[PDB]
C-alpha cells in the first residue's frame, strides 16, 4: 500500500499552506502527520485524521475524505518549515507517505544555476567515467534531478546529494551519474534535468 | 512522561548484524501499546520496520520480514532489533516509538519517538582521492573531481589560496561504496581561459594525500 | 448439557464478547468482569435471562453470513475496547458494518425463519461520539434503522453526543420474517439463537 | 405476559396501524389491554363496529397469539401492495394497516373475490376486515373500476353484506370464528381484507 | 410561499462530480415533503434524479443508482446532490423540486421548483473557433460554421451588419468532445450569387478572437 | 418504465386541444402534468389526475382511464403555447413522459426549405468532417431530423438544434453529423431527413 505525497512546498509567513497525502480508499482510514525537523525525531502533530495532541498549536488542521487527507497550517510560522509524514495502516503493517519538505519563505525565490561535466580524459584513462552536475544558488532548499541518455530515463548510476545551504543562504546539490568508459561511448548524448518550483533546467554534454 | 531511547553499534560491517535496543522510561512495556522500529536512511523517507507487543507477538515490513527480528524484555522493560546481511542500504537512522491503537478501526499513532541513532553499514578504511580536471566548455566554468576517498574531510583551494573569488565547494555525496567524492568549481571571466592559470590544491590529511591539477580547455 | 458462564454476562456471551455446540441452558453469576467490551447497554436484559431460564434446548445458527454484504463492509468495523491479541477486534456474533469507499447504500434485507423453533434474533446501534465520526464510519449524516416482525416494528435513530451502542432482541416465530432496513448505525446479526420452551 | 398496550388503541395494533409506536420483542400474550385515551386509533379515518364488546373479551382471555391465516401473495388477481394512503405513513411514504390488505384494481380490472378460510386451528380465531367508503365516485373508480359493489361475509353465526356509502371511510368489522368453522367472502370492490388473525383463549 | 435555489459549479471535467446544493425558504426541510432532484439536457426531456425525506432515506433512479448521492443539511435547511464519474452525458440543467404525496397511492407530484442551473461537462479551456464556410450550390442559402470553441457565447453578423434581411445565427451544440459548434445561414438570392459578396463577421469575446470569413460559390 | 406522448400538436386560437400521455396500467395510477415555457422552471397544471393547483386557470383540465392519460385546455391562448409533461410513478421512481410541444396557431402553415452542406475543403484539411443541415422557414415550430449514410439510420455524431424564431416569425432548426475525413470517404451517401407536420423532406450528399 503507497501514500504518495508532493515532494515540496512553499509559503510565506502568516499564510495558509496545504500538504496533501493520497492513497486508495484513504477516506476509510484514520490518517496521522508528522512533522520532522532536520537532525530531530518525528514528532506526532495530528492523529486520527483531525485530533491535535497536547502542546500542538491550533493552527495545524488536518482533514481526510476521498482518497486524499490533508495538513493544513495556517498563519504559518518560520518554526513551521520541516518534513512532515503522513502515516496509515494497511494489511498487517504501518505506511509513512513520502513525505514533503515545506519551506517558509524568508528570502525571494532563486532559479539554479547548473553545470553539467562530462568525464575527464584522465578519468577515461583510468578506466572509470563520471558525470558531475553540480546545482547552486537556488531556493527554496528543493529539487528534483532526473539523468536521461540518448533521451530516455536513467537510475542506475545515480548519486544525488541532499540540498545544502550556502554561505549566502542560498542552496546547493550535486549529482553524479558513474559509467563504464564502455557505457560512456555507448550513448550519443546525456543530460541532466533540475527541476525546482516547477521549472525544469536542462544541461546536455556528448561523448566526442 | 514517557521517554525511548535507543543503543547499539554504530558502526557494522557488510553482511553483519545491527543490533540495537530500546529503552523505555515513565511507561511499562507491559501495556497496550505496541512498541515499534522505524528508520530513516539519510535523506530519504521513514520506513517502518516492524512491531511488537508485550505478549511477544510481532507484525514485520514484508520487505525486511528474512533479515529481520524484533524481540521484548518485560523484566528490563526494553526491546530490541536484530537486522542481519546488513548492505549499504541499511545505513540510517533507527528511531524506537510507541505505538497507540484507535479508538475505533484499524492502525494506529506513533509517539512519543525515540532520538534516533544512526548505523552506517560500510567495509570502507582509510582511502586516498582521486582527483581529476573538469575542463571548461561572458564566464566559464571549471573545477577538480576529487573521487573516492575516506574518512572526510578533503580540502580544496584554487591557486594556493590566491584564488577566493567565485569559488565553490560543493559538500561531498556519500556513495553506495562507503566512499566520499566531491567536486570544486570557479567560475571565471571566459576571455581570461589560456591567459591565466588554474590550479586546485586538494588535500586528504588521512591519506597524506597532496595533489595539485592545473585545469586547462 | 447446561452452560455454566464464567467470568462473563448472558449478554457479552450472546453477543459474542472477544475476551470471553449444543447446550441445554444458560446461567450468568456474579457480577460478571466482561459484560459489554464496547461501551453500552443491553434493552430488556431481565426480560430475556428471565426467558432464557425456561428453555430446554438452545442451539447457534448463522442466518446472515457476513460474507453477504458485498456493499458494505463487514470486517474492518472494530474497536480497541474490544482487544483480541493485542488488536481492536469486536463482538463475534454481530456484524459492525461501516462505509466503502466512503458510500454506504440503504440496506434492505430480509431473513425467514424456516426453522421448526423460535429464535432469538439480536441487533445494535452506534451512537457516535460526534458528527465526525459519524461520517467517518457511516458516510450518511443522517441515519435510520426500521426493525420489522409480524409482531414488532422498530425505528431508531442515533444519538449524536462518549459513544455508545445499544443492543436489542427479539424471538422470530417460526415462518415468521424479520426485516431489516438502515442506511448506518447498524450493527446487523450474523448468528442467532434456535430455542426450544 | 400480557400485553399492554402504549400509545396505541387495541383498534390501531390489532389492525396494524403504522403510526403505532410500540417494541414488542416476544411473540406471546396473555390478554391485551389498551391505556385510556390512546394517542393513536385509527391512521385512515374509520368506526371499528362492535369496540367496547371486543375490547372487553380480549382482556378477559388468558392466551393471544397472532397468526397469518391469508397470504397477502394468494391475491394473484388484484392489487394487494399498491393500496396506500398518506394518512398511514411509513418511513416518509403512503402505506397501510399491516394486518389486514387493501385490495385494489389490478389493470384495468377488479375480478369478483370468492374466498373462504376455515379455523384449523385448536382455539377461537378473531378475525377482522373492512370496507371502504370512497370520498366520491371518481375514487371508486379509481381504486375499484367498478361503479356498483358489494361485500359479502358469512359464518355459521353471522350474516353480512356491505354496500359502500360514497370525507372517505373506512368501517372495520370482526368476529370470533370457531374452531373447525369457516368463514366465506365476497366482494366486488372496496374489500378490506384479512391477512393476519388472531388466536384466543377461551 | 417555499421558494428553491440551486447553486453549485457550472462547469465540470469529465470523470469529475457534479456537486450542487439546494437552498430551502419560507418552509423547513423537515416536514412531510420529499425533495428532490430532477435534470434535463438542453432541447430534451426531463429525467427524475433521486429524493430525500428529513430522516435520511432516499431514492434513486437505478440507472444513475450507482453514482449518485443526496443527503440534507437540517441547520442550514438546504439538501445536496452529488453525481460521479461524470461524461458528456451528464451536461444538463439540474433543479431541486419539493414533492408531495397523494392522499391515496403510490407516487406524488412536483411543485415547486428551483429555477434550475447549467452544469456542462467539457474538459476545455478557453478556445478560439474554427470558421469554415458553408458554400451554395431562386433562392439560395449560405453561410458559415463557427466550430471547436469554448466557451459560450460567439456573436455572428453579414457585411459588418450591413446585411440583415435573410439572416439566421443558430443555437450552438455542444460535440461529444467539450467544445461548441454553431452556424449562421443568410438565405439570398440565386442570382446575386457572384456578383454579390457575403462576409460573416465572427466574434468570440472569451478568447479575444475575431474572424472575418468571405463565403463563395 | 415509459411515458409516450405526442412529440407536437397545434390548435387554432379559441380551439381545444388534447394531450396524451400513454403508459402500461396507468389508469391505475395517478397522473401529474407539468407546462414548461423555454428558459424557465416546469409548472404544475394539473395533479392526481384531475386536480388544479390554485392559480391554474379553470381552462385547464385532466383526466385518465386505460392506459392513456390527457391534458385538455380549452378556449386555448397565445400564452398557453408550451411544452407540455405528464408525470407518473413506477415500482421505484418517478417517471416524465416525453413531453409534448403546444402550439397556438398564429399564423399560416409554412413548409421548412432544407440544406445540406457537405465538409468544406478547409476542413478537410484540418482532418475534420462535418455535414451541416440546415432547417428554415417553417411553421409551426416543430420538426424531427433523422440521419443516414448509405441509407442506414445515424446516432453517433449527431447533434440537433430544437427549432429556434427567425426574424420573420417563423422557426429554423439546425443538425451536425460530425465525422472523421476517413469515415466521411467510407460511404457513398448521406442523407439528412426532415419531418414537419407528417411530410418528410429529405436532401442527399455524396463524397465526390
Ligand atoms: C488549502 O485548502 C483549503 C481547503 O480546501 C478544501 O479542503 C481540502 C482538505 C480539500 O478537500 C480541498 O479540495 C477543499 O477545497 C483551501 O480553502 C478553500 O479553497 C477553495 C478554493 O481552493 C475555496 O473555494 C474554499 O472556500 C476554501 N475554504 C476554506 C475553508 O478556506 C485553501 O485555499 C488551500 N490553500 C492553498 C494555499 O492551496
Amino acid at each position: 500500500y503507497e501514500l504518495t505525497q508532493p515532494p515540496s512546498v512553499s509559503v510565506s509567513p502568516g499564510q495558509t499552506v496545504n500538504i496533501t497525502c493520497s492513497g486508495d480508499t484513504l477516506g476509510d482510514k484514520y490518517v496521522c502527520w508528522y512533522q520532522q525537523k532536520p537532525g530531530q525525531s518525528p514528532v506526532l502533530v495530528i492523529y486520527q485524521d483531525t485530533k491535535r495532541p497536547s502542546g500542538i498549536p491550533e493552527r495545524f488542521s488536518g482533514s481526510n475524505s476521498g482518497d486524499t487527507a490533508t495538513l493544513t497550517v495556517s498563519g504559518t510560522q518560520a518554526m513551521d518549515e520541516a518534513d512532515y509524514y503522513c502515516q496509515a495502516w494497511d494489511s498487517s503493517s504501518f505506511v509513512f507517505g513520502t513525505g514533503t519538505k515545506v519551506t517558509v519563505l524568508g528570502q525571494p525565490k532563486a532559479n539554479p544555476t547548473v553545470t553539467l561535466f562530462p568525464p575527464s580524459s584522465e578519468e577515461l584513462q583510468a578506466n572509470k567515467a563520471t558525470l558531475v552536475c553540480l546545482i547552486s544558488d537556488f531556493y527554496p532548499g528543493a529539487v528534483t534531478v532526473a539523468w536521461k541518455a540518448d533521451g530516455s530515463p536513467v537510475k542506475a548510476g545515480v548519486e544525488t546529494t541532499k540540498p545544502s545551504k550556502q554561505s549566502n543562504n542560498k542552496y546547493a546539490a550535486s549529482s553524479y551519474l558513474s559509467l563504464t568508459p564502455e557505457q560512456w561511448k555507448s550513448h550519443r548524448s546525456y543530460s541532466c534535468q533540475v527541476t525546482h518550483e516547477g521549472s525544469t533546467v536542462e544541461k546536455t554534454v556528448a561523448p566526442t | 512522561q514517557v521517554q525511548l531511547q535507543e543503543s547499539g553499534p554504530g558502526l557494522v560491517k557488510p553482511s553483519g548484524t545491527v543490533s540495537l535496543t530500546c529503552a523505555v522510561s515513565g511507561g511499562s512495556i507491559s501495556s497496550s501499546y505496541w512498541w515499534s522500529w522505524v528508520r530513516q536512511p539519510p535523506g530519504k523517507g521513514l520506513e517502518w520496520i516492524g512491531e511488537i507487543y508485550h505478549s511477544g507477538n510481532t507484525n514485520y515490513n514484508p520487505s525486511l520480514k528474512s533479515r529481520v527480528t524484533i524481540s521484548v524484555d518485560k523484566s528490563k522493560n526494553l526491546f530490541s532489533l536484530k537486522l542481519s546481511s546488513v548492505t549499504a542500504a541499511d545505513t540510517a537512522v533507527y528511531y524506537c516509538a510507541r505505538v497507540a491503537l484507535f479508538d475505533i478501526l484499524t492502525g494506529g499513532w506513533f509517539d512519543p519517538w525515540g532520538q534516533g541513532t544512526l548505523v552506517t553499514v560500510s567495509s570502507a578504511s582509510t582511502k586516498g582521492p582521486s582527483v581529476f580536471p573538469l575542463a571548461p566548455s561572458g564566464t566559464a566554468a571549471l573545477g577538480c573531481l576529487v573521487k573516492d576517498y575516506f574518512p572526510e574531510p578533503v580540502t580544496v583551494s584554487w591557486n594556493s589560496g590566491a584564488l577566493t573569488s567565485g569559488v565553490h565547494t560543493f559538500p561531498a555525496v556519500l556513495q553506495s561504496s562507503g566512499l566520499y567524492s566531491l567536486s570544486s568549481v570557479v567560475t571565471v571571466p571566459s576571455s581570461s581561459l589560456g591567459t591565466q592559470t588554474y590550479i586546485c590544491n586538494v588535500n586528504h590529511k588521512p591519506s597524506n594525500t597532496k595533489v595539485d591539477k592545473r585545469v586547462e580547455l | 448439557k447446561p452452560l455454566i458462564l464464567r467470568d462473563c454476562s448472558v449478554a457479552g456471551w450472546l453477543l459474542g464478547n472477544p475476551m470471553c455446540p449444543e447446550w441445554s441452558y444458560i446461567v450468568e453469576k456474579a457480577n460478571p468482569v466482561n459484560d459489554l467490551c464496547y461501551p453500552g447497554d443491553f434493552n430488556d436484559y431481565e426480560e430475556l435471562k428471565h426467558l432464557l431460564s425456561r428453555i430446554n434446548h438452545f442451539e447457534k445458527i448463522q442466518i446472515i453470513p457476513k460474507s453477504s454484504w458485498s456493499s458494505h463492509e463487514a470486517s474492518l468495523g472494530v474497536s480497541s475496547a474490544c482487544p483480541y491479541q493485542g488488536k481492536s477486534s469486536f463482538f463475534r456474533n454481530v456484524v459492525w458494518l461501516i462505509k466503502k469507499d466512503s458510500t454506504y447504500p440503504t440496506i434492505k434485507r430480509s431473513y425467514n425463519n424456516t426453522n421448526q423453533e423460535d429464535l432469538l434474533v439480536l441487533w445494535g446501534i452506534h451512537h457516535p461520539n460526534d458528527a465526525a465520526e459519524q461520517t467517518k464510519l457511516y458516510q450518511n449524516p443522517t441515519t435510520y434503522i426500521s426493525v420489522g416482525t409480524s409482531t414488532l416494528n422498530q425505528r431508531l435513530v442515533p444519538r449524536i453526543a462518549s459513544g455508545r451502542m445499544e443492543f436489542f432482541w427479539t424471538i422470530l416465530k417460526p415462518n415468521d420474517a424479520i426485516n431489516f432496513e438502515s442506511n448506518g448505525n447498524f450493527i446487523a446479526p450474523e448468528y442467532a439463537y434456535k430455542i426450544v420452551k
